[PDB]
């Protein structure tokens, strides 16, 4: 694994063994919301900053958002170590570890318009049923690349790939060279 | 968000602006020999820095986030 | 193009510059950082990128000085991949790596710049005749003839050659090659650089009252540069001849000077750069980035790029990588030795190492091959008696093997050359001497019909007959 | 009130201490390491900032062994660099690094001492003086010459006499040049200490009677004592 992995994997056994799951992904989302917006990440970063200001103002950005407890524990043993300076990656990585832990598996599907929510749902039972995951979660993104349907990138992350779409033509083309 | 944050938004960039100076930074480590300084993101290569106690030193090493 | 840089680190030579995410430039991908200088606003230093680290920055090598970037400047990618201006604007400057002329006179055009790092020359397409080359010198026209339209190379320790001996051979040469010669001054020393310039210049070739008409075209990446531009000015040298063999269908000369120096700049940017060592301090890709200089350079069926690399054997340790990797490209190999150049042999070619492809016999002339298998046999016997000689005295041996040392000695002594550019090192003139006279020399030397002669007669001589006369001239200097 | 910090991070015999944000003691400034090492407490690990590695963390070199510290006592800064005892009390006594007599017969007076790190003295103040001096052996008095004022180096590997001229040397001059000899043996076979002190007390240059007399100061760093030590002997 990667540190950052390994801190989120430490965040979600924390979520797991305390029944507050659901509110910690959330709030994780709101971390990483906040931990973007460069000012707050370089502050947080840039040690010459005096641990007891960062860890100050880490307070009351807690409790101005209303974080879970836990999560504000985490995020403060981040900045009382000198590996908050991947907290952006920890928190991003964290999506991976509470789905995989939790049994939700991510997938991306690309269509050329806006996807319908009873054929995404349809896609949602082909997914669920070919990964076994739970709740499957579908994210999808409006592309002009393709012509004319879908490209499912389901997978641990992005790797496996299924696709009725512009591919159906690049290989005719493709494999119509032959040579 | 950071909508009703903006005092504590104040403060951050408030700090930031204590501690981001132009052509001016800390000593992360100084080593035996070298010297580890943080910022100066206007500096370039071999440009004599003061420590203001009395000895120059050249910057060598521009690195990410720590002039070497 | 438009895609603003900021650079992000500054590392030595080697700049990392941490473009937008989408707009990313590729790899070999020229940079011009907009950057201050040491005094005043505007200065371009070119850098191209050498690998694409995936935090959204490239790492890029540095063409001019490192010295005066900011972490922060603005640097917009070019989106060729350094190109360098070719053509007949080419003729007669002395070029930088980046393509600028060095020589101060008015600048060249960019009607037909040229990409400097492209992809060789495909196998289908390859013109291999076979044809021996008179250079001018005794013993590398005879025991080591050079294929013509081919690679040729003049390895040797720190100083035994392979720069008066590449001085002399454009002295030659480049008066009779109808096409012009592509002289690339890798990481040389710069004056030795001004040197070849003010030869150039007096010898006719670079004709500065018409300077386009010029038989040459120079790029200097001279000593003095950082480790960027003597790591491309030998493709720059390759990309000028490149063109003229594949557009102006002319068969070109280039002299790439210490070809060493394309491998040893590799190494200090590779150091830098983030790639492992290799063996004993060069870079991972030392065979690569070395056949993706010499691959560059072959007859091509619309021309014949004949070439002359001196090699820099580093302290003659000849099984170091950055010769090693040269040896199985350079076809006419000529190694030069500071063992045969402490005893004042010059030219220091070592009679046995430099070895050429082109001494098979259909090729080279069966007489010409004899003598050439002769000459070499008793240089090997020479060099296994040099235990028994040093040791147990000259005398110890045979009275036929002694008519072979002395007619080894005879032979080595022989294969020296008064050159015309190093007669400020001997003091003496320099005397050109064709092939067949050196076969007709060697040819009564070692046929014993000459055992005679006082041996200091055929030291730095240009032909036999000169030889005797040298002779007659000792003889009588000897009484009076 | 010099302030004081915790031991944090220890590695053989070289400690990290983690100071207050505030104040870091300067380069080559000795940290006396405080704490119990037996059943009793001697607080006699004395240590020497080499590097700041940021943070409010020093690397320190402790000049003697680091075994009985545990991660999380209290150290001190002294403010200045390690202090060793010079002047008349110095003659006649076999000195450790720290400053200590280990031959256990007289506690130095300490009111006239120099921290052991000094510039260099500037090239103003050198000598024009070349004169040769006579050692008392053929071979280094007739090839190479010694040089009175000036730093005579022996090299030469191991078992082969690169001790015994040393020791000779000292013979035939200690008492002539009444210069008073500082033997600073550094990585030396303590074996050849007691040997050499002996020596000195057989010959009479030192005296057991008087120290003030005694005109030579050993100081032993022997073959021993992690290399804290050694480095500063
Ligand atoms: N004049 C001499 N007569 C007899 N033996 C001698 C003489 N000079 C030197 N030796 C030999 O040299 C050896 C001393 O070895 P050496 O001087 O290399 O030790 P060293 O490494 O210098 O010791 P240290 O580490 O204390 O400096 C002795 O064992 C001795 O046998
Ligand atoms: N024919 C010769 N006569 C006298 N001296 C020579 C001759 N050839 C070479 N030398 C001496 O040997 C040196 C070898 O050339 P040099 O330019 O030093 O090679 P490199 O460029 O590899 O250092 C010359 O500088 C010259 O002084």
């Amino acid at each position: 694994d990667s540190t950052a992995s390994r801190y989120a994997s430490a965040l979600a056994d924390v979520a797991d063994v305390t029944g507050t799951l659901e509110a910690t992904n959330s709030d994780v989302e709101k971390l990483i919301r906040i931990f973007s917006e460069e000012p707050v990440y370089y502050f947080f970063a840039n040690p010459v900053i005096s641990i007891d200001n960062k860890r100050s103002v880490l307070d009351e950005i807690i409790t101005t958002s209303g974080l879970q407890p836990h999560t504000a524990n985490f995020i403060n043993i981040l900045i009382d170590s000198e590996r908050i300076n991947l907290v952006k990656e920890i928190l991003n990585e964290f999506e991976d570890v509470f789905n995989k832990i939790t049994g939700t598996e991510v997938a991306v599907v690309t269509s050329v318009v806006k996807l319908e929510n009873d054929h995404l749902a349809q896609i949602a039972k082909g997914v669920q049923k070919i990964t076994g995951a739970k709740n499957v979660r579908i994210k999808t993104v409006i592309d002009p690349s393709l012509v004319a349907g879908f490209t499912i990138r389901y997978g641990n992350e992005g790797s496996k790939l299924v696709d009725m779409s512009v591919k159906k033509q690049l290989e005719e083309i493709a494999a119509q060279l032959e040579m | 968000a950071d909508e009703i944050s903006k005092i504590i938004r104040e403060r951050i960039e408030g700090y930031n602006r204590e501690v981001k100076v132009v052509n001016t930074g800390t000593v992360l480590q100084v080593g035996d020999g070298i010297a580890r300084i943080h910022g100066l993101d206007e500096v370039m290569a071999g440009e004599l820095v003061e420590f203001e106690e009395g000895t120059i030193g050249i910057a060598l090493n521009l690195e990410s986030n720590n002039v070497g | 193009k438009k895609n603003l840089g900021r650079i992000a680190q500054i590392i030595g030579p080697v700049l990392d510059v941490a473009f937008p995410p989408g707009k990313m430039p590729n790899i070999y991908n020229a940079l011009i950082v907009k950057g201050r200088d040491t005094a005043g606003q505007p200065m371009n230093v070119t850098c191209e990128v050498q690998q694409l680290l995936g935090n959204n920055r490239v790492r890029a090598v540095a063409m001019s000085a490192t010295d005066g970037l900011t972490r922060g400047m603005e640097v917009i990618d070019t989106g060729a991949p350094l190109s360098v201006p070719v053509g007949g604007a080419t003729l007669g400057r002395i070029f930088n790596v980046l393509g600028e002329p060095v020589d101060n006179l008015g600048p060249v055009d960019t009607r037909t710049t040229s990409p400097i790092h492209r992809s060789a020359p495909a196998f289908t397409q390859l013109d291999t005749k076979l044809s021996i080359f008179e250079t001018g010198i005794k013993v590398v026209d005879l025991l080591a003839p050079y294929r013509r339209g081919g690679k040729i190379g003049l390895f040797g320790g720190a100083g035994v050659g392979k720069t008066v001996l590449i001085m002399e051979l454009i002295n030659n040469i480049a008066k009779a090659h109808g096409g012009v010669s592509v002289f690339g001054g890798v990481g040389e020393r710069t004056r030795e650089g001004n040197d070849l310039y003010m030869e150039m210049k007096e010898s006719g070739v670079i004709n500065e009252q018409n300077i386009a008409e010029s038989k040459v075209a120079l790029v200097y990446g001279q000593m003095n540069e950082p480790p960027g531009a003597r790591m491309r000015v030998g493709l720059t040298a390759l990309t000028m001849a490149e063109y003229f063999r594949d557009v102006n269908e002319q068969d070109v000369l280039l002299f790439i000077d210490n070809i060493f120096r394309f491998v040893q700049a590799g190494s200090e940017v590779s150091a830098l750069l983030g790639r492992m060592p290799s063996a004993v301090g060069y870079q991972p890709t030392l065979s690569t980035e070395m056949g993706s200089l010499q691959e560059r350079i072959t007859s091509t069926k619309e021309g014949s790029i004949t070439s002359i690399q001196a090699v820099y054997v580093p302290a003659d340790d000849l099984t170091d990588p950055a010769p090693a990797t040269t040896f199985a490209h350079l076809d006419a190999t000529t190694v030069l030795s500071r063992g045969l150049a402490a005893k004042g042999i010059y030219p220091a070619v070592d009679p046995l190492d430099s070895t050429s492809t082109m001494l098979q016999p259909r090729i080279v002339g069966e007489e010409h091959y004899e003598i050439a298998q002769r000459v070499k046999e008793t240089l090997q016997r020479y060099k296994e008696l040099q235990d028994i000689i040093a040791i147990l005295g000259l005398d110890e041996l045979s009275e036929e093997d002694r008519l072979t040392v002395a007619r080894a000695r005879k032979i080595e002594r022989f294969l020296s050359q008064p050159f015309f550019v190093a007669e400020v090192f001997t003091g003496s003139p320099g005397k050109y001497v064709g092939l067949a006279e050196t076969i007709r020399g060697f040819q009564l030397i070692l046929s014993g019909e000459l055992d005679s002669l006082p041996e200091q007669a055929f030291y730095l001589v240009g032909n036999i007959d000169e030889a005797t006369a040298k002779a007659m001239n000792l003889e009588m200097e000897s009484k009076l």
